[PDB]
């Protein structure tokens, strides 16, 4: 695991070609994430 | 020391999850490949995770970050896929779990976009698919998202393709 950029707690990706595209987000200490919500589905085949 | 409460479909909390796992689908420039072909999910179940001390760590660190960012965590929910879910519920996020050749660096990775998570949760682009079919486009296998809170204080703002 890398390091923050000094004086940061986490890198924000923003797509900034596709426009669709929502952000991705990285942290690098596993401590500022909590897995709040388990969801179980499946992919549906689209009509 | 982890137990998942199984939520109603009834129940709001259910709902507003899965809304936010819907609506977050979006069509990816891999027309597919990692993730499969598909416009909206079958949500089979929606557990709530308890875990005292994993959340007390949250708790502490967040706090740390908020008081080195104008009393702002800067908190938000989002999804994260990946083979290793069962370990995430009971041991938390660690360096495992790093992502080492991602874009923005050795991370743990997480996404607005629901169906970007899904593009991770059988490996690194797929993987190979689903253990049972070998197939990253599976309709039949039940897969596994978490959606989580996550604290990304003062963030570093990485415009990209
Ligand atoms: O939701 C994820 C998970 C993830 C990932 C999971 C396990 C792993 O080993 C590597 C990457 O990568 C991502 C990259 C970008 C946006 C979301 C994700
Ligand atoms: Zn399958």
């Amino acid at each position: 695991m890398a390091h923050s950029p000094p004086g940061h707690h986490s890198v924000t990706g923003r797509p900034s070609v596709n426009g669709l595209a929502l952000a991705e987000y990285v942290i690098y200490r596993g401590e500022q994430a909590y897995p709040e919500y388990l969801i179980t589905y499946q992919i549906m085949r689209p009509e | 020391g982890t137990i998942l409460i199984d939520l109603s479909p009834d129940d709001k909390e259910f709902q507003s999850v899965e809304e936010e796992m819907q609506s977050t689908v979006r069509e990816h420039r891999d027309g597919g490949h990692a993730g499969g072909i598909f416009n909206r999910y079958n949500i089979l179940k929606i557990q709530k995770v308890c875990n005292k001390k994993l959340w007390e760590r949250y708790t502490h660190r967040r706090k740390e970050v908020s008081e080195e960012n104008h009393n702002h965590a800067n908190e938000r929910m989002l999804f994260h896929g990946s083979p290793f879910v069962n370990a995430i519920i009971h041991k938390g996020f660690d360096e495992r779990h790093a992502y080492i050749g991602g874009m923005f660096g050795a991370g743990i990775y997480f996404a607005e976009n629901s169906s970007k998570s899904n593009q991770y949760v059988y490996g690194i682009g797929g993987g190979t698919g689903c253990p049972v079919h070998k197939d990253r486009s599976c309709y039949i296998c039940h897969r596994q998202l978490l959606f989580c809170r996550v604290t990304l204080g003062k963030s570093f703002l990485q415009f990209s393709a």
